[PDB]
C-alpha cells in the first residue's frame, strides 16, 4: 500500500434532509410550537413580463418580486383549548406576528459552522392567522381533532 | 500585435488530452461491515448512571466492557445455535480487569450478521454518478476517473440478556441513538477504501433510520430463561469504480481574419 | 454452408433509450447536477394559421416558431442547503443561465461517431429559474424533502 | 392490416381498410425523463394535423 | 448460479457482475448479436436483456452447518428477434406511358 496521490471530487456530496423535523415559533407564542404537524416554505418566485418582437419571437423578462402569499398549516388540539383560545385571541384583536421556519430542529451547541444553519431557515414578517371549519363526527373513535390554519405573510427574509 | 497581411494572431493556449484504456478498478464491500461494527459502539458510549443499584449492575458492567467483548460477528439461523457457538469457542471476557473468578458467559450480548445476497438501490435517495471526480499523481497529471454506483446490503441485529431490565435498557439506548437528530447526520459513517494506490472515502447511510420496530425471538421462558430481540437494518453504500486514463498535451491557437 | 448472397435491411434497428440516464448542467453551477431526479425536453411545436376557403374547405398552415415555454424539474435537498441557497441567490440577483439537457450520460472517449451525440443533446438559452412551495410534515419518517423548480427557457438550440 | 399476401385473391377488401391523409403537419409534445423507473423507455408523443382525407 | 468457498471472493464476483450490468445502459453494453446462417445466407440476430438495470440476488443456502459453501442465484430474461424468410420467384416486365387527346 503506497499513497501515490490525492483524490478530489467536483460534485456536491451530502446526506439528504428528512422532512420529519422542523420548527415553527409563532413569535412570542412559543408554547404552541409543539402542536404543529404540517408546514410549508413560501413560493419564492417572481413575476414575468411577456413581449413579442419582430415577426413572432417572444421574450420573458424578470419582473418585481412576489411579496405576499398564502401558506397552509395543520395542527392538533389539546383539552385545555390551546389552539381555540389562540384563534379567538387573534380574531378579537388585530395584530401581526412573525413566524420563523427552520428545516432542522436545532444546531448542537458545538457550533462548527453557522452558515449551514442560516441557509435552511426563513422568516415571514407581518403575518395574519385565520382558521377554517373543523370537522366533528362520531363513527371514528380513534380520530383526533385537526384544526387547519391559513397564514398570510407579507415579507420574506433570509440571512 | 502580431499582424501578417490581414490576419491577427491572438493567443496560444495549452490543453490536456485524455485517452482511455480498458482496465478498471473497484472497491470491496468487505470493510463496510467493520465500519458498521465500529460505528455501533458510539451508541453505548457517552452514557452514565448517576445512582448505583442492583438492577443497574449488569448495564453498568456492559458499559464498562471493550468493543470486542460487547459484539460478536457471524450468521446464525437460531438463538440456540448462537449460544452453542459462543460456548464451544472461548470468548466473552478476553479483556479482564480482575484476576479473581469471573464468568465467561456474560448475559447481555449483541450479534451482527449480513446476508451474502444483495441488490442495487433503485429508489429515490441515491442516483448513479459518472465521472464524479479524478485521481492525480504526485505530479500535475490525471490517472483515472471515479464513478459510483449505489449498493444496498441487509443486516440483522440480535440482542439477548438474562434479566429483562438490562435488555430494555440496551434497546432503549439503541433506539435513542437511532432516532434522535436525523437531519444532522448522527448514524452515518464513512469508510476509507484504498482503491489502487489512492485513498477514496465511501459514505454509507442507514435507510429508514427513523422507523424502528423490534421483533421477539423466544417462544417463552419455559426452557432456558432467556430473552432475545431482533432488528433488521439496511445500509446504502456508494462504491467507487475508477477507469484508468492516459494524459497527453496539446495547444490551441486563435486567429482573426478579414474575409476575402 | 455456402454463402449464396448478402442480406440487406431497410428498417431502423437499434437499442432503445432508458430514461434513467440523463444530465442537466445549469451552466456555471455544475455541482448541482447530481441532485436532479426529473427533467423534460421542450415542446418543439409551431403555431398554426387557420383559414376557410370557398364552401367549407379548411387549411392549417405553418406559423412562427415557439421560443419560450415552461419546464418542470424535481430535485432533492441536502443538509447544507445547496438548493435553498441556489434559489435564494437566483431570486436576489436577476440573471439568465444556460441549460444543456442530454439524453445520454456521456460518450466514451473511444467513441468514434459525433452525430449520435449531437442528436440527443438540446440547449436552452436565457432561462429563468423559480421555485414552488415545499411540503414539510411529520407522520412520514422515511420521506425526503423534494423542492420543485420551474424553469422558463427563451431560445432552443441544437447541433 | 399488415400487408396482402402476394397471392392477391381480392383487392377491394384491401382498399376498404386503408386511408390516406394529405398535406400533414407533424409536431411533438414534451418528453419526460426521470430516474426511479429503471426499466422504462422514452416515449415521444407526436401530434399530427391532416388537411385532407382520401380513400379508394 | 455463483458459488464459492470464502465469502469475499463471492462478493467480488457479484460486484463485478453488477458493475458490468448496470453501468452505461443507454450506450449498449450488455447486448450481443448472434449471426445465424439461415439457408445459404448470414442474418444477424440481436438479443437484449430485459430489465437490465434492476438487479437483485437471491440466497440459495440454508447455512454453513453442513458443507461450508456459499451460493447466490440470479434470474435473467433475453429478448431475441428471430428472422423467418419466405422464398420468392422473380420475373421481369415493362411499363409504358402514353399521352392522348380526348375524342
Amino acid at each position: 500500500k503506497f499513497i501515490k496521490g490525492r483524490y478530489t471530487a467536483n460534485a456536491a456530496k451530502g446526506e439528504r434532509l428528512v422532512s420529519s423535523e422542523f420548527l415553527l415559533t409563532f413569535a412570542g407564542h412559543e408554547d404552541i410550537s409543539v402542536l404543529v404537524r404540517t408546514s410549508q416554505i413560501p413560493e419564492m418566485t417572481r413575476e414575468d413580463v411577456e413581449d413579442y418582437g419582430p415577426n413572432g419571437v417572444k421574450f420573458n423578462q424578470h419582473g418585481p418580486i412576489r411579496n405576499s402569499g398564502e401558506i397552509q398549516v395543520q395542527c392538533v388540539e389539546t383539552i385545555e383549548g390551546d389552539i381555540l383560545q389562540f384563534i379567538k385571541d387573534r380574531i378579537a384583536a388585530k395584530d401581526y406576528v412573525d413566524i420563523t421556519m427552520a428545516a432542522t430542529p436545532e444546531s448542537k451547541s458545538s457550533g462548527v459552522n453557522a452558515v449551514t444553519k442560516a441557509a435552511t431557515t426563513i422568516e415571514m414578517l407581518d403575518c395574519k392567522i385565520y382558521s377554517d371549519a373543523i370537522d366533528f363526527s362520531t363513527e371514528d373513535v380513534t380520530a383526533a381533532v385537526r384544526p387547519s390554519l391559513r397564514i398570510v405573510y407579507n415579507w420574506i427574509e433570509w440571512d | 500585435m502580431i499582424l501578417n497581411n490581414q490576419e491577427w494572431l491572438l493567443a496560444i493556449f495549452k490543453k490536456k488530452g485524455l485517452t482511455p484504456t480498458g482496465k478498471l478498478e473497484f472497491a470491496t464491500i468487505d470493510g463496510i461491515d467493520s465500519a458498521l461494527a465500529q460505528a455501533l459502539n458510539e451508541a453505548f458510549d457517552s452514557q452514565v448512571v448517576s445512582f448505583n443499584d442492583r438492577i443497574n449492575q449488569s448495564f453498568r458492567e456492559f458499559l464498562k466492557r471493550t468493543p470486542r467483548d460487547r459484539i460478536t460477528l457471524g450468521t446464525f439461523s437460531d438463538v440456540k445455535e448462537w449460544l452453542s457457538s459462543f460456548e464451544a469457542d472461548r470468548a466473552g471476557r478476553k479483556d479482564t480487569a480482575s484476576a479473581g473468578p469471573v464468568n465467561k458467559l456474560a448475559m447481555p450480548l449483541v450479534n451482527l450478521s449480513r446476508s451474502p445476497a444483495f441488490s442495487i438501490y433503485e429508489g429515490e435517495l441515491c442516483r448513479d454518478n459518472y465521472d464524479e471526480g479524478h485521481v492525480t499523481n504526485e505530479n500535475d497529471e490525471i490517472e483515472a476517473l471515479v464513478s459510483t454506483i449505489p449498493f444496498s446490503l441487509e443486516y440483522s441485529l440480535w440482542i439477548a440478556s438474562d434479566e429483562k431490565e438490562s435488555l430494555g435498557m440496551v434497546t432503549t439506548a439503541l433506539a435513542f441513538w437511532l432516532r434522535m437528530y436525523a437531519s444532522l447526520g448522527q448514524a452515518s459513517f464513512t469508510h476509507i477504501a484504498n482503491v489502487g494506490g489512492y485513498e477514496i472515502p465511501v459514505t454509507c447511510y442507514i435507510e429508514g433510520q427513523k422507523s424502528i420496530a423490534f421483533q421477539d425471538l423466544t417462544t417463552g421462558t419455559a426452557d432456558n430463561r432467556l430473552f432475545a430481540v431482533g432488528l433488521n437494518l439496511t445500509v446504502v453504500a456508494e462504491l467507487p469504480i475508477l477507469a484508468y486514463m492516459q494524459q497527453t498535451t496539446g495547444t490551441i491557437t486563435v486567429k482573426a481574419k478579414i474575409l476575402e
